[PDB]
C-alpha cells in the first residue's frame, strides 16, 4: 500500500542494532524498529565516501 | 583490572551484599559484545539476585 525508505549513517559495529527488538544507544536514542517490523534492512560500508 | 587471567585458569570473584547499577555497565558503550541469557539487559537493573 505504501513504502517508506529510511536512510542514515552509523558505525559498522552499530548495524547489528538496526533490527526489531534491539537496544543500545542507536536503537534506544536514534532509530527504533517496532516489534512486528515488516520491512528490509540494507547496509553497506561507506568508508570511501 | 590491569592484568586478566588466562582462560584455562579463568578468575572468579563473588559479588554479594551490595547494590548494583547495571545501567552504568550497559550504557558504557565501551563493549563490543554484550549478550545476556535468560535475563534482559534493561530489566536486569530492576531485579535482585
Amino acid at each position: 500500500t505504501n513504502v517508506y525508505a529510511d536512510s542514515f549513517v552509523i558505525r559498522g559495529d552499530e548495524v547489528r542494532q538496526i533490527a526489531p527488538g534491539q537496544t543500545g544507544k542507536i536503537a534506544d536514542y536514534n532509530y527504533k524498529l517496532p516489534d512486528d517490523f515488516t520491512g528490509c534492512v540494507i547496509a553497506w560500508n561507506s568508508n570511501n565516501l | 583490572a590491569t592484568r586478566f587471567a588466562s582462560v584455562y585458569a579463568w578468575n572468579r570473584k563473588r559479588i554479594s551484599n551490595c547494590v548494583a547499577d547495571y545501567s552504568v555497565l550497559y550504557n558504557s558503550a565501551s563493549f563490543s559484545t554484550f549478550k545476556c541469557y535468560g535475563v534482559s539487559p534493561t530489566k536486569l537493573n530492576d531485579l535482585c539476585f
